[PDB]
RNA sequence: CGGGACCGAGGACCGCGCUCUGCAAGGAUGCUGGCGUAAUGGUCACCAGCGACCCGUCUUGAAACACGGACCAAGGAGUCAAGGUUUUGCGCGAGUGUUUGGGUGUAAAACCCGCACGCGUAAUGAAAGUGAACGUAGGUGAGAGCUUCGGCGCAUCAUCGAC
RNA sequence: UAACUGAACGUGGGCGAAUGUCGACACUAGUGGGCCAUUUUUGGUAAGCAGAACUGGCGAUGCGGGAUGAACCGAA
């Protein structure tokens, strides 16, 4: 973050209750400012007022998790890209899944890991291997 | 008894102010609920006047008879006219029995 | 009562797989080639393997 | 270190009176709404 | 070596009673022998001690008894109370371990029966049309301290 | 009796169908990379003493709890990298269709209702496959070394 | 296709099967010999091979140190009363508890009886005092079971209300 | 909100990586500032060493091998 005037987009984010945010504290507006704790975290929208919102987080004490709510301005929040890979798979999947069924043949709708890759042929023409040594010998040189 | 215990099995491996002299006869008062005033008549006749087989008669109370002192108004009261003689009564419970369609009468 | 190996009881190995008499009758395990001249190896390819 | 259970409908305890005030007129109208 | 449970529940009941071990022999046969799971339900609330048998009450029947449940055989396995507060009872069929005297007094007064678990079990072997009722668990002064 | 035969005749093409890639690349000047497996089996041969948690745990997820325990696991990166970390207490390797087959017939188990049930019939594997198709021993065989959708 | 070792669990039939008059197919039978007793087996004593520090207690994280032990027989150390608390069995149940006492008796037993009283059925406040239904004893989401298959919904839990 | 323009909550209708496979009470405990070691890290010493974090072992534990043995290897 460069010294100066804060970029005025910040205010033009709306955000709704069930919206998930992160928590980047900007150390020019002092008002509204968590804790020191509780900046880098992510959170739950649950309260939405005019100037701030108010973030589930879920701190660890001893040997438990512990629910705190956090008013934070709308200086130190911004939107959270984790369900972005969420909400964009779903829709995906809903057109996908209409299409599919439209049509009649089934499809693999699941995403599925890295799988081993499959044979092929590679051609030589061209592309001729070169022979390498332990060392090169232009290094021996 | 003895066998039964652990013993045996563990056989080898071992604010306010102050009331000087407070008497408790001054603050007797029991109190009973509306809702057990029906039960204080005899179970024969309680019948008889929850069946409607009495209807130019009405049943009285008396609360010291029974032990207790003040009617509280805890419940619902039939619609069938009672007189109960009470030394004490909650506004609640004269309430209930004037609706009740009966009367609460003040004994000593 | 008792688990019997169906590669030792060949009685076993019929009871869970009836192509096993099919296969030891009609020899899958000793099915030859398919007949044809084979072609030479290239010579860029023994080339490359002597290629030092 | 196990993650809390979490209710169903969280309490509007937390949200601001106003739109808790509004919410519960809601609440009364939809619940005579479902109830005609 | 290898890097790696008793049930929690009871399977037969601490009591002595010979009549209650006759009625675990009955409803562990009908558990046994039918699909209905009113049996093992009626079974395991026979294993159960009395602090998880509360009783009740006429009163609470009488709650249970409304919205289209007028006909429906109670079935409580547990004690059955009578309730002074509840002046007029309604006409119900109950089945249950124990009934107190007033209990089955007012029940056979307003006209309805009172039935036991063997009566119970010829009647409604599979339980049909069954109303099956506990008392308040949480209502003792031991409960309130915990 | 049918299915069998079709198994058999698959193993036989498929294995003179990898041969003859192989041969056409190397006649026409070029190298045929085969494709990389698809099915691993891993072997716990190291105790069960002094292990830190995380292996622990992934050794738990594998089923080995015990040494000279085996396990068919498909190959993935997610799984890899689980064998990875458990390397210095497994070997793993690529099974062919005699190691498949002489595991499943000789020592051949089944979890039936929480029961290590021997594979002497095929009614079991019927009984508790067969709405995935898997019916016979044949199958079980097929899927195991094929890595089908099963 | 041979050579060897260890094992024979079960006890009418059922099943999966095959090379289908039968079988190596859900666990050993058939033939033969000697002996019919200390022969097998067992106990004790001793030799032989291998293995094997003296038990308690204490210490600390542990060992050592320290302490006790000549041997034998008998005795020898978490008991009873009162008051709580949780759980198990039982009787009665909005009640419950005969046994302070009285009556009676085959006489310290058993049987019977009741007034009072204790605890419970109402709480709250220092106290004066007041004292628990707007509603099928409320609404919402669960919830076993039941259902005419529309729903009713015990216990219990979360929440919003009422006194 | 200029606006059924939005905000929540309902009414009705339609439809998702791998691998492996419990919760709440009641009552009663013993131990809760021990030893050793790998790895990481902070201070130092003439050399020693002193501390922290995770993990494993021991105290509680037999067996095979280190001729022998609290801390080694294999294995419970």
């Amino acid at each position: 973050r460069k010294h100066g005037q804060i970029p005025l987009s910040t205010y033009l984010r709306t955000y709704r209750v069930g919206d998930i945010v992160d928590i980047k504290v900007n150390g020019a507006v002092q008002k509204g400012m968590p804790h020191k704790f509780y900046h880098g975290k992510t959170g739950v929208v649950y309260n939405v007022t005019k100037s701030a919102v108010g973030v589930i987080v879920y701190k660890r004490v001893k040997h438990r998790y512990i629910e705190k709510r956090i008013n934070v301005r709308i200086e130190h929040v911004k939107p959270s890209r984790s369900r972005e890979d969420f909400l964009r798979r779903v829709k995906e999947n809903a057109e996908l899944k209409k299409k599919a069924k439209a049509e009649g043949v089934p499809v693999q709708l699941k995403r599925q890991p890295a799988m081993p890759r499959e044979a092929h042929t590679v051609s030589i023409a061209d592309n001729k291997p070169v022979t390498l040594a332990p060392v090169a010998y232009e290094t021996t040189i | 008894p003895t066998r039964f215990s652990k013993t045996r099995k563990h056989r080898g491996h071992v604010v306010g102010m102050r009331h000087f002299h407070l008497l408790r006869n001054h603050y007797w008062r029991p109190s009973i609920n509306i809702d057990k005033l029906w039960s204080l008549v005899p179970s024969d006749v309680r019948e008889q006047y929850l069946s409607g087989q009495k209807k130019d008669t009405a049943p009285v109370i008396d609360l010291l008879s029974h032990g207790y002192a003040k009617l509280l108004g805890k419940g619902r009261l039939p619609e069938i006219p009672v007189v109960v003689r009470a030394r004490y009564v909650s506004a609640e419970a004269e309430r209930k029995v004037k609706e009740a369609g009966g009367v609460v009468e003040l004994v000593a | 009562v008792q688990k019997k190996n169906p590669l030792r009881n060949k009685q076993i190995m019929l009871r869970l797989n009836p192509y096993a008499s099919t296969f030891a009758k009609e020899k899958l395990g000793e099915v030859k080639a398919e007949e044809g001249k084979p072609p030479k190896v290239p010579a860029s390819f023994k080339e490359l393997l002597h290629e030092a | 270190i196990k993650k809390p259970k979490t209710q169903r409908y969280p309490s509007l305890k937390g949200t601001d009176p106003k739109f808790r005030r509004n919410h519960r007129h809601a609440l009364h109208g939809t619940a005579k709404a479902l109830k005609e | 070596g290898i890097d790696l449970v008793r049930s929690s529940h009871r399977k037969a009941p601490k009591s002595d009673n010979v009549y209650l071990k006759l009625l675990v022999k009955l409803y562990r046969f009908l558990a046994r022998r039918t699909e209905a799971p009113f049996n093992k339900v009626v079974l395991r609330r026979l294993f159960m001690s009395r602090i998880n048998r509360p009783p009740v009450s006429l009163s609470r029947i009488a709650r249970n008894l409304k919205n289209g449940n007028e006909k429906k055989t109670v079935v409580v396995v547990a004690t059955v109370t009578d309730d002074n507060r509840l002046l007029q009872v309604p006409k119900m069929e109950v089945a249950a371990l124990r009934f107190t005297a007033k209990a089955r007094a007012r029940i056979e007064a307003a006209g309805g029966r009172t039935l036991t678990l063997d009566q119970l079990a010829l009647e409604k072997p599979t339980g049909a049309n069954t109303l099956l009722l506990r008392g308040p668990k949480n209502a003792r002064e031991a409960v309130k301290h915990f | 009796f049918k299915r069998a035969e079709k198994y058999v005749k698959e193993y036989r093409e498929q294995e003179r169908e990898k041969i003859r890639l192989a041969r056409i690349a190397k006649q026409q000047g070029s190298f045929h990379i085969p494709a990389e497996a698809k099915l691993v089996f891993v072997i716990r041969i190291k105790g069960i003493n002094k292990i830190p948690p995380k292996p622990r745990k992934i050794l738990q997820l594998l089923r080995l709890r015990q040494i000279n325990n085996g396990v068919f696991v498909k190959v993935t990166k997610a799984t890899a990298e689980m064998i990875k970390i458990v390397e210095p207490w497994v070997a793993y390797g690529y099974p062919n269709l005699k190691s498949v087959r002489e595991l499943i017939y000789k020592r051949g188990y089944g979890k039936v209702n929480g029961q290590r049930i021997p594979l002497t019939d095929n009614a079991i594997i019927e009984e508790n496959l067969g709405k995935y198709g898997i019916i016979c021993i044949e199958d079980l065989i097929h899927e195991i070394f094929t890595v089908g959708p099963n």
